[PDB]
């Protein structure tokens, strides 16, 4: 069964998109220092998640 | 104290396989994050008078922690996809910290 190459583009660009959505939900690991002023939550948003 | 009990939780988790016990990974790489920014959060208490009691300081605690990083980041950055949800730092970055730890 094959191939349609339209099939593995757009496999990939969300794939990547999920790659930077999860640097940005999972963004406010590393930063991650005292006081700790740890100005946002590393998997913070469940409403907007 | 957090060198020590790092490269002896490598020692006691050196028996038997890669971590699928992940409570291993977490445990050494948070708990190691945990004292690492509990040992940065005290040495903001304390501003140096001596440019080289900073350059003192600074160059043993590096090189009391780095190469246990070095041989063990570098050992166990095989373990996810995304190790960046349980470890944090490089040692890229990690250096970087203890150089603006010396301000």
């Amino acid at each position: 069964f094959e191939y349609g190459v339209t099939q593995f583009p757009e496999i990939v660009t969300s794939f990547q998109e999920v790659s930077i959505k999860t640097t940005r939900d999972l963004l406010f690991a590393y930063e991650k220092l005292p006081i700790i002023n740890g100005i946002s939550v590393v998997s913070y948003p469940s409403k907007q998640l | 104290d957090l060198t020590a009990n790092l490269m002896d939780s490598v020692f006691i988790d050196s028996s038997g396989k890669k971590s699928k016990d992940k409570e291993q990974i977490k445990e050494k790489f948070r708990k190691f994050n945990e004292g690492f920014e509990d040992l940065v959060s005290k040495t903001k208490q304390y501003k140096l008078s001596d440019p080289s009691l900073k350059v003192t300081l600074k160059s043993e605690i590096i090189s009391l922690v780095m190469p246990m990083y070095e041989r063990f980041y570098s050992r166990y950055k095989d373990s996810f996809k995304n190790p960046r949800k349980h470890i944090k730092y490089t040692p890229d970055e990690l250096t970087t910290v203890l150089n603006q730890l010396v301000r």
